[PDB]
DNA sequence: TTTTTTTTTTTTTTTTTTTTT
């Protein structure tokens, strides 16, 4: 994971 | 999707006292332990070499620490949230807004509006995803004491949000020295592990470093402390996936070799903060209430300039 | 002896 | 047969056939790897007797050539070496062909000079046909800053006329959070590289984490030692699979008021370990200047390139 | 009769052929090698007892003198030694003739100083006729960093008016991958040098592999002992075959001191073992542009002085205007 | 005997390695 | 007069058969002092000699050599006229109160480029000078274990002192040692040549260089130390026999222990307690600035610890030029 | 009649003169020496029979006391013992008076620590009167290393206000070349003590020549028996003439890893024989500058403690502030 | 009661003339218990005995001394009332289960400075303590061969236990031996003098020191051993004639061949190994502490104890 | 019998 | 007469100096 | 008479006349 | 079926900007 997910 | 709590590792086959020691040390999350090397765990008194060895060797299993193809990375990064700055031109030049999971750093002389940008981002962070927000709470670590809970009300009124929930959704902390800044970062991680946060503002990052450390004798210590602080911020960004935003001041080139143009203004912090910062913005005063933002360093964004303004509702587009 | 990748060596086209 | 011979050949002339798997667990996946290793490394492995290690070393030595040879054969072999185009004609002319394989090239400069841009351009161009200046193989990218953008790879691939999907599929990516993870990633790369054909290994950056992982002068010594070991491992890869190792470095300003006031970090260990060194400076606008800081055969000179929307290329007048 | 005596000379002295073969397989290829070795080495090898080792030592000593000679004879003999030109007139004047044969010369300095360029120039110039500064012999190159480049050799050969083909033909090359292989390279070189006339042996670099192979202060003693054994082997080779041994070294920065040595404190690695073992030491430093400075760190018959040379497209030479 | 030798005495009659 | 040692042929007139004299000469006892100073076990070790023969030889040797008690006044008077060899430097001469003494053992140690070989060359040249000019009026012997003998320095010092270079080179004997066994065996030949001609100096450079690589590992430590002790005892026997001045060279090793603390000189001589106890005088050489070095008396039974400064000029070791 | 009686007194007891002369030629110069000698050693000299030796020993025991004695008399006699000042007040306080006669005191340590200096200081202070702490007698020096310097004696004599010529004339000196010569010098000493009064015996070093005379593990047994005989004879002389014997020693490094934990990885040579033979043991170590530390290692009446002395131009003294 | 030694003079009541009694007294027999515990070989070796009077004196000593079989109950009753001398250390006394046993040979060995002489002094001065405090209520004997006897330690321990120095130095007899023959003659004199008064201890320090240098080499070893044996037997005879406690000290040698952590062996051989009853091994610990181990004992199990040597003598560890 | 000093 | 363990302190001898 | 070293007063033929 | 201890060694690793009249 790289950051907060848009989905 | 969120970080796995350290309690998930309790049933994994270790003593609860070790978990308590890790929590009181500062490791509140499993991947926080995983990202740490053996040296940090060994430095913790009460943990033996075998204990840290098994802890790391078993915590490496849950988190992926191996090779992956670039296609998977591109697919994963295609769904990264970007927080709008409240200005259409700024969003256009940022290609979406302030990226989440990296370090964004604006710098400029006085009146540029770094604090205004920080306040606008702090208010906007709570907006829904389809409205440009990040759908999460925000915090403000202030070192200059220039936090006014009245601009936040104006920006909330612009977007049709009530003042009360916006105000109580924003955490505030003020630091008076670098050690307090580090403890504030530790406390920020502690509060992040039990809730949802999306933006962390550290205005200003190196404002206290000019005064706390003086002379050429303490230059190395100041630079290495700044490097440690930036490493802590980067670790927080990796672990919790929040967007970190800092702020720098400028100094004038008195060397006299800047005759190629007329702009003796370089950010302070030097190579450490130049390399650590993923994205850099340079702010310049324009005409009246309008300012200009230019990309300084960015791995993907080109070098372009945009024009914005600071109106009574916050940072927005300049009125023609 | 080999000092690295040699130009005169048959290789399956990686990007055909 | 031109590439490395897998260790499975060792059980063809005679071996216990069970210690081979255990050497694979240790990290040796090639007869060249075990042959290049000293006896001390084999002894260090728990459960291997001195006689067993001596027999393994003797068996591996008889396969790989490790004797003397006339310099004319070395000249013939060097004339056949491969080089990868950087992306700009000027830099290729300065480097007399491009990036040499089997050696170590280190690029250092201040911020925004374009180390990562050149790294992406190399990672794309290494898949080009050999007649077009490519390395004809996949690429590996170890990133220690979270600064790997596939959009640049897509742009450069579109510029060169390839397909973006295959270009992305043919690049391996890893991220390291500390130095020990960097070494573990190197070991995993050594294990992986024997299956597929690789040509370029990128470290970006090699010494970013060493600045903060080890604090103060008291922990300096050990830190340097670790770095040395890391570099040695890289050399081993260049001695085994023939890939080109490219690493990036940061800079530090000289505070003592002596003598450009920027020097690469890592010290004499990385100064001696690197075979070629490139100093990058910011130019006017989107142009940058590259200087041959150290080379065993390339004369000291300078060249100019640029970072356009399709990666690193020739500057437009 | 000027060259070393082959081991087959021991056959006519009454020595068993099988023991001669065993000695040849043990690394002794000349009568001088047997004479210069103690009884312990002959005892250690399998198949030789105390009596037979004593007989071999006596017969070997009966062939090569090992006694006392007047200093005038030594002066007369040393007046006819061969010194190889390094390619620069200023460096030649500094070294009072060039690189001396039969002694260990070690050059150390920072990166890009020019040790490899000097090594390549010496390797090419060792093949020149005697009355031109050369030594009229082949050269060896033991490389531990993969920096050997025949292009520089071709350039220097072109500069000196020789032919590239035979210049490249008369150079032997080998690459070492660890310390043990570095050691056995000398064992192979002993036979390769008893076969044909050689003038100059290059080791570049001697200490680079030792740093990574032996790590920490736990393994310091073994590393130093191995380095001492390697240097003793080099000294034996130089004494027996009368060749010029040139080795290169690396440097480290002193975290302590600083004020003690204000000339950018940088000391050669290897320690007292390599400090004592080497006969001549050359400190290389960078000046301006392509010009470098060579200084005599240690020498038994040379005053401490500095000189300036340059690395031009045709090799190591004298700096121009 | 030629007594002791150390450095490939310059009066040695050696065939020319490079005839031309 | 009768200052020189009595040759072994003196045993012929004392009732010892010529065959036994020849056997002793073969064994290395070229002087009456040598046989008189040896224990009965060493003579018994010689093949072809019986217990009664060894007893008679020892008694006859003891007849001609005094071996009893004497007052301290006689020893002081005898030591008053001892010959001290100048080092060429006034400061080093004053530090040692005359220079290197004859009949004893002097060992100098330090790091590289200190100047041990330079001092050895200067002493070798100056030992041929007349007595009134600080010399010893005798030849010089040079046992070399490193291949670092340079006649150019000898000629330079001879030119400085006004002597003839050809004669100076003619009056110096040189030998090279290739291993420890040869180094030990050279001393018998040294005694053989020193019986018939007067020698004032004997140089070993360096004594412990070969022992570092000849005996490698901790398991071979005991044999190495025993061999070193035997060599040092042989050197002492030679010094007490012919009255020559024995000078030996030593190396150094760094103290990795780290217990030196504020002491910024973590160098100790190699060789161990054997060479620490056996050596009479010890000098520590350190680098100063430029071409100047500092010598300190590490160990001496009659010389206090101090420091002196000396420069290696083009004419050898001498006084520094202010 | 405090002093030992001459063996000539045996003639008055009914012993012929030639028998007394034979006994003297055997090395006995005192009736106490005859009395303390065993029967087997009496038989082993030519000219003496079983009855003759038995009669001689009978009259010897008649002339000497060998019965039991109450401890009060022993305490009263021991309270009148004689001690010799070392030279330093701290050392005298540690030793409770100083060196004690009639016993064996050994000093051991590293090089340059000051064994020979202490021996010289003792040899000059032994001639001082009883009031000043001296021994009021001559002294003997046995030098097995060629390290006897009369200048130190002259300097200390000038420090104490004595006469240089007199202090030089009252010290005997003997150099030993081998162990057999050491024993012969001991015989000559035993002959000499009976005619002139002495108060100190100095050996330096007792075990210096035993290292090289007997080499290897093969000759350890004979070396140990020879050392035991030498120490027994020193004890015999001390018991006969009531002189303080002081022997120096040399140390070796404890190569075993167990000594790493210990702070003194150095042990005296000579082993159990010299460990048991010696009564008092002093361990000398170097302090700072020109000062040393002396520690009690084994003593029947002195607790473990350390002193602080120094070596100055006037010999052994106190550490000047 | 009939516990003290029975004087030889009462043999006059058994028809034995005074000349024979005087001759046996001159030989070295002073009690009837001694002659009874003596075969006819030495009796016939004496001048003036012609196999006629020897038989009758031996028969008289046999009827005057109990020599027949007895049940183990009386032996247990006699062993339960034995007197053990306190060593001054509680841990050492617990290790020895009471102290040093009387009527038996106790031998101690160890490296130098381990404290054999200190313990010997402590025992020699504490053997005079009252019977209720662990003493033996008797005098002490010190046969010294190395000349390391110091009354100062006796005075210090006497001050520790609260006695008089002059009154405690009067009850300790001392004698120095210069060779083995003198040592045996001192044993004879001790046996002669031990009937006049009451004794409890006899110390030989060290038992085997003069034998190291008196008999040197392989060619004279055997005789040496034989001599030693004789000495040891005499000691045992004393332990039966008067019931005193015999304490003898020993030196050590180093084993040069091939292992264990104790490369030390007691000099003396199997003769002294068998002759001695109880054996103690002394080792140097840390500072002033030493470790005592039981090497050989017929009843005491192997165990280790720690004891210190303070300025007041042998004592427990200063916690 | 006699076994030692009697308490 | 009586045991002496060295030179007597009360012994009266002529001083050396 | 004992000898300790080379004698200054001894008559030695010079080597450099 | 007795007896006797011994011998030291090896160096190492760089760092960090500043401030307009
Ligand atoms: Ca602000
Ligand atoms: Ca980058
Ligand atoms: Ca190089
Ligand atoms: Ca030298
Ligand atoms: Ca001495
Ligand atoms: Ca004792
Ligand atoms: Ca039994
Ligand atoms: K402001
Ligand atoms: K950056
Ligand atoms: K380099
Ligand atoms: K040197
Ligand atoms: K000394
Ligand atoms: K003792
Ligand atoms: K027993």
């Amino acid at each position: 994971r790289l950051g907060l997910s848009r989905l | 999707f969120g970080p796995q709590p350290i309690s998930r590792l309790e049933q994994c086959g270790i003593n609860a006292n070790d978990v308590k020691k890790l929590e009181e040390a500062g490791f509140h999350t499993v991947e926080a332990v995983a990202y740490a090397p053996k040296k940090e765990l060994i430095n913790i008194k009460g943990i033996s070499e075998a204990k840290a060895d098994k802890i790391l060797a078993e915590a490496a299993k849950l988190v992926p620490m191996g090779f992956t193809t670039a296609t998977e990375f591109h697919q994963r990064r295609s769904e990264i949230i970007q927080i709008t700055t409240g200005s259409k031109e700024l969003d256009k030049l940022l290609q979406g807004g302030i990226e989440t999971g990296s370090i964004t750093e604006m710098f400029g002389e006085f009146r540029t509006g770094k604090t205004q940008i920080c306040h606008t981002l702090a208010v906007t962070c709570q907006l829904p995803i389809d409205r440009g927000g990040g759908e999460g709470k925000a915090m403000y670590i202030d070192t200059e004491g220039t936090f006014r809970p009245e601009r936040l009300l104006a920006v909330a009124e612009r977007y049709g949000l009530s003042g009360s929930d916006v105000l109580d959704n924003v955490a505030y902390a003020r630091a008076f020295n670098t050690d307090h800044q580090t403890q504030l970062l530790y406390q920020a991680s502690a509060m992040m592990v039990e809730s949802r946060y999306a933006l962390l503002i550290v205005d200003s990052a190196t404002a206290l470093y000019r005064t706390d450390y003086s002379g050429r004798g303490e230059l190395s210590a100041r630079q290495m402390h700044l490097a440690r602080f930036l490493r802590m911020l980067l670790r927080l960004a990796d672990e919790f996936g929040v967007a970190v935003v800092i702020t720098n001041q400028v100094v004038a080139q008195v060397d006299g070799a800047a005759m190629f143009a007329a702009d003796p203004k370089k950010p302070i912090g030097g190579n450490i903060i130049a390399h650590a910062s993923t994205t850099r913005l340079y702010l310049r005063k324009g005409r009246g209430e309008t300012r200009i933002c230019k990309i300084y360093d960015s791995p993907c964004l080109p070098e372009a300039e945009a024009m914005f303004a600071i109106n009574a509702d916050g940072v927005g587009d300049a009125k023609d | 002896l080999r000092l690295g990748l040699s130009r005169l060596a048959r290789v399956k086209p990686l990007h055909p």
